[PDB]
RNA sequence: CGCGGGGUUGAGCAGCCUGGUAGCUCGUCGGGCUCAUAACCCGAAGAUCGUCGGUUCAAAUCCGGCCCCCGCAACCA
RNA sequence: CGGCCGCAAGGUUAAAACUCAAAUGAAUUGACGGGGGCCCGCACAAGCGGUGGAGCAUGUGGUUUAAUUCGAUGCAACGCG
RNA sequence: UUGAGCCUUGAUGUGUAGGAUAGGUGGGAGGCUUUGAAGUGUGGACGCCAGUCUGCAUGGAGCCGACCUUGAAAUACCACC
RNA sequence: AAAAUGACA
């Protein structure tokens, strides 16, 4: 049982969560919710002990091996598939890396003799003789075959990168703290595989997912972290909603019951005050008016970022007009022809299962990857905005939020129209100076949306926009896209996003690439 | 579970909705499926085709029980009255017989008037 | 229409090949009363199509047209206040006319070069269930089997 | 209403038990009692049935057929 | 001249709730439908957020001053 | 209004001043029906090409001017005398 | 009837590479088989559905272990859980 | 499903 004892963290110049304290322990699964930019992952890091709070104590469990999953599914790309899982267990991986300084150091000393003698013994205690024996079998159990065990992590579809990062946490695991497990959106078959895996085995878990249906099917508690603290509601998700909405309308009602019971007391005190026969009575409640002390109402951390995509120059005839791609990496080409046209339409929501190659199809279309042989071409007036599936090459080189957002823009004043597009999407003066390389998830995605809003492109490629969004930014982006008058593509795996606005849906399969049934509701109905 | 091998299929067809309940001979429901629950909200659930989908879906969620002989009991008016019986034979179920259980009161409670 | 019946309009067979199917195809894509160009485009779009397909006319065109024609098309059936559309079976005389109409509508797009290359590339890609013209037979089928709730 | 015909049907065709009760009472007893609408719709019911006898008795016409 | 509440488009109202989008319902105008008017469909117009100053990159919002309107109080032997 | 009856709602008996040259019944011919039936016309349906958006010619409303001559102004006036 | 704690007994458990559903701890290489076997026919229960498994008579006394692909060594057994 | 109205001679 791990306990938080008055934990506070101050990033920038305003405390994130003020003096929180709650007990975690047992076969329950405290999934926690919160708007992006407000605790959540930072609290998870505090619980894991990687980062210490400014005030409070972790009050750690003695040696119970907190097993964690990170938010980033791309932070591991050089360590091999069989390396990440074995690196998941710290005291084994560290000893292995230190013992690797034997064959690489041709000089050995007297102390180094003792150290090599005892580190091998520690390795034997930590089961280094079966460290790689216990990892490959788990990797095959999750559903990663042998052929890609020694291959680099770079050549893996992210739906399987997550499949391996989950297995990285499966080494004698009580107290597993899982960060955003979806994103790089799983098909849905992988999601149900996840849910059965998670709710079959018994352990103490902490989920942070944004998927309402997944959280309903998995968790039993909800450790919401919204206003200033972490308040836990026993409920899956539809009990938590009707608890945290009713208990807030009750706050407003019990505050209006004071705000309106002060009013008529003040009416009495204002009418019968100078009257000699009732002044002693007016002054009797003029002092009970000021002893009421109504309870304050805080501000919710969830907000709707106002995002709106314009059009720099309107192209007319048609945009894409691709004939034959036949792109391949190692196996037989993931697709062969894919001849299609755009006609300045809307979306054509590319989709499939994990590992088909929709992201590499979009890469070929946007031109950073060229096909084996074929032609794509765009209109001579086409301006392309790109939202990559993974965006780590962008948030680098240690710029402030202001500097990153100002490195864009065509002809705009430095003080407004660039510090205004930031404030239209949940940013303030205390946040326009923090480094770009430190924002978290949905905030980085929102920065990408802002750069798109300022570049004002005709064609939006927008690989997977709904990855880290707030579930309140998801519908804001939905409205922005359906009010956008340009051309776009996107490969989101969400159901009622493609179902919300798609018109030219294009499914992709290892054999048959279907295209344009209609609303995609008719597509799923015909299928 | 319990592998019920001889059951009943109560079809309650109405003007608006067609609802199918499959039960054992003791009247203990195993699974059910309606016309409107199959994505046919509105006037479409009052279609004979929606009953066909409802009956075929009610074949599932009870296929594990291994029911082989059915005793269908139709009830009420509506267009999804006949097209649903033919949808039970199309799922392999063997209808032993057909019966109609429709309440015809002997001038009992006064009926409504609410149409003009 | 109202009282009488119309037999048919006698259309002369195509000059180059004795086909009544090709002659109607020329007229459908013919525009602004100029049959001289339409026959020039079709004849050019067939010789450069036959050489790809390897045979002169039938698998070049008749096969390229038999795979683009529909079977079921949709229409509206307002009866007494209704608002639903229905799918209905099409008669064999309208299948070819619909097929030729769909090809040219899907071939007037794809703007790269003259119509001769625009159409020949359209027919060759439509001869293997691949082109954008042969796509329309799939949408019209999806709209014909995804609303079968009314018949 | 019941049809057993144990072995050989494979097909309902129970119109004989469909044209007995289902049409009449069930779709009539929903409303329209009024205690005197039936007594006047009945007067109109075979004020026209006897009218057919006049048409039955109107067989004596030439019509040049 | 003592205490409160307000001033946002032609009218009635939000947004001020802890600062980053001037909006709702009636109404006005120009078309369409009609024999014609209403109803209905499409498109559009406007305001110094009372005025004057103040920190703020940015104010309808936060602060100060003034004007206008609507209410209340100005007690008992 | 008065009398009688009634717990009450009201019932019953029953006027006048003033005002109009009409009110009404059955039937006939038309017209009309968001009444019924039959039939026709590019009327709809199936198609092809347009107007309404842009520039310009022209006619008409308004508005203006000393005068902006008069007439035509649903379909059936508005490339009209 | 359903929980939790204890005692006793019996069942109980793969890979990546296999003759094989190998818990370690390593002790050891010779026990185990006829107080009836090798294998034959009869099936319970479990079952990353291939197999363990045990009631069972008869048939009558061979099998195992070692080498071996392997991270590990094999119900050759036992103790400790 | 919705369909209101048209001063006199
Ligand atoms: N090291 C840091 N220094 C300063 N500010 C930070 C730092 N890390 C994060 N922040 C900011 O403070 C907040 C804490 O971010 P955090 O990682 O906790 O977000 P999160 O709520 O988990 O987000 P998401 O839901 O997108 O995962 C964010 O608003 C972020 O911009
Ligand atoms: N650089 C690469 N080298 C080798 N194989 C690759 C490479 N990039 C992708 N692949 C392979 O191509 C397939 C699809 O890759 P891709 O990144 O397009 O996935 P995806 O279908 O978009 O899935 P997701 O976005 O959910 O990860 C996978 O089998 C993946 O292993
Ligand atoms: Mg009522
Ligand atoms: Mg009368
Ligand atoms: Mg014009
Ligand atoms: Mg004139
Ligand atoms: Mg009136
Ligand atoms: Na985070
Ligand atoms: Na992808």
């Amino acid at each position: 049982m791990l306990v938080s004892s008055n934990v506070t963290m101050q990033f920038g110049s305003k405390p994130l969560f003020e003096n929180i304290s709650v007990k975690f322990g047992g076969g329950n699964r405290y999934g926690l919710i919160g708007a992006n930019g407000s605790g959540k992952s930072t609290f998870m890091k505090i619980l894991g002990g990687d980062l210490e709070p400014t005030l409070g104590n972790v009050s750690l469990d003695p040696n119970e091996r907190i097993g964690k999953l990170r938010q980033d599914q791309f932070a591991f790309e050089e360590f091999t598939v069989l390396d990440t899982v074995i690196m998941g267990h710290k005291e084994l991986w560290e000893v292995k890396q230190e013992r690797d300084r034997i064959y690489a150091l041709p000089e050995m000393s007297e102390e180094d003799g003792y150290k090599v003698a005892d580190l091998e013994v520690k390795y034997g205690e930590m089961d280094g003789y079966s460290a790689e024996a216990r990892a490959g079998e788990l990797l095959l159990g999750v559903g990663i075959p042998v052929e890609q065990h020694y291959g680099p992590m770079s050549e893996v579809a992210p739906g399987w990168k997550l499949r391996v990062l989950l297995a990285q946490a499966l080494f004698a695991d009580p107290d597993i703290l899982l960060l955003d497990q979806p994103t790089n959106n799983l098909d849905i078959d992988t999601i149900r595989w996840l849910e059965q895996v998670l709710n079959e085995r018994d352990s103490t878990m902490i989920i942070i997912s944004h998927d309402r249906h997944f959280l309903n099917m998995v968790c039993t508690h909800m450790a919401d972290l919204d206003y200033g603290e972490l308040r836990v509601y026993p409920g899956n998700y539809d009990e938590y909603m009707t608890a945290a909405t009713q208990a807030r309308e009750r706050l407003l009602a019990d505050n209006a019951k004071k705000k309106a019971q002060i009013a008529e007391l003040q009416s009495f005190v204002s009418r019968f005050s100078a009257n000699a026969s009732k002044s002693r009575q007016a002054t009797s409640r003029a002092r009970q008016i000021d002893k009421i002390k109504l309870e304050e109402v805080k501000a919710s951390s969830r907000q709707n970022p106002f995002i709106r995509f314009e059009q720099d120059k309107k192209l007319f005839r048609n945009a894409l007009e691709v004939e034959g791609l036949t792109k391949g990496f190692d196996n037989g080409p993931l697709f062969k022809n894919l001849n299609l046209l755009l006609e300045v339409g809307e979306k054509l929501a590319v989709l499939g299962t994990n590992g088909v190659g929709k992201s590499t199809l979009l890469k070929t279309l946007v031109g950073d990857l060229q096909p084996d042989s074929g032609t794509v071409k765009w209109s001579e007036n086409a301006r392309i905005g790109y939202y990559a599936q993974d965006h780590e090459y962008e948030f680098e080189n240690d710029l402030t939020v202001f500097e990153w957002m100002s490195q864009w823009k065509q002809e705009g004043d430095d003080e407004q129209a660039v510090r205004s597009i930031l404030g239209r999407l949940l940013f303030s003066q205390d946040d326009i100076k923090k480094p770009a390389k430190v924002l978290s998830g949905g905030e980085k995605g929102r920065m990408l949306f802002g750069k798109l809003m300022m570049q004002k492109p005709n064609i939006l490629i927008m690989d997977q926009p709904t990855n880290h969004l707030d579930m309140e930014s998801i519908e804001s982006l939905n409205m922005a896209l359906e009010l956008y008058q340009g051309t776009l593509i996107f490969v989101s795996h969400d159901r009622e996003f493609v179902s919300s606005l798609a018109t030219r849906i294009l499914e992709i399969t290892p054999e048959r690439v279907i295209d344009f049934s209609g609303n995609y509701e008719d597509y799923l109905r015909s299928k | 579970r319990k592998q019920v091998s001889d059951g009943v299929a109560h079809i309650h067809a109405s003007f608006n909705n067609t609802i199918v309940t499959i039960t054992d001979r003791q009247g203990n429901a195993l699974g059910w499926a309606t016309a409107g629950g199959s994505g046919f909200r509105g006037s479409r659930k009052s279609t004979p085709f929606a009953a066909q989908v409802a009956a075929e879906r009610c074949a599932d969620a009870v296929k594990e029980y291994g029911i082989k002989n059915l005793e269908v009991m139709v009830k009420g008016p509506g267009p999804g009255r006949e097209s649903t019986i033919r949808a039970l034979n199309a799922a392999g179920f063997r209808i032993t017989n057909i019966t109609d259980v429709t309440p015809i009161p002997h001038n009992g409670c006064r009926p409504p008037k609410k149409r003009r | 229409p109202r009282r009488r019946v119309i037999g048919q309009r006698k259309i002369l067979p195509d000059p180059k090949f004795g086909s009544e199917l090709l002659a109607k195809f020329v007229n459908i894509l013919m525009v602004d009363g100029k049959k001289s160009t339409a026959e020039s485009i079709v004849y050019s779009a067939l010789e450069t199509l036959a050489q790809r397909s390897g045979k002169s006319e039938l698998e070049a065109f008749e096969v390229a047209l038999e795979n683009v024609r529909p079977t079921v098309e949709v229409k509206s059936r307002r009866v007494g206040g209704s608002t639903y559309q229905v799918p209905v079976e099409v008669r064999p005389v309208r299948r070819n006319a619909l097929a030729m109409r769909w090809i040219v509508e899907a071939a007037r797009k794809r703007g790269d070069k003259s119509m001769a290359l625009r159409l020949a590339n359209e027919l060759s890609d439509a001869a293997e269930n691949k082109g954008t013209a042969v796509k329309k037979r799939e949408d019209v089928h999806r709209m014909a089997e995804a609303n079968k709730a009314f018949a | 209403i019941k049809v057993r015909e144990n072995e050989p049907f494979d097909v309902a065709l129970r119109r004989f038990k469909r044209s007995c009760e289902k049409a009449g009472v069930l779709a009539e007893v929903r409303r329209r009692e009024f205690y005197e609408k039936p007594t006047t719709e009945r007067k109109r019911a075979k004020a026209s049935a006897v009218k057919r006898h006049a048409k039955k008795l109107a067989r004596e016409n030439a019509r040049r057929t």
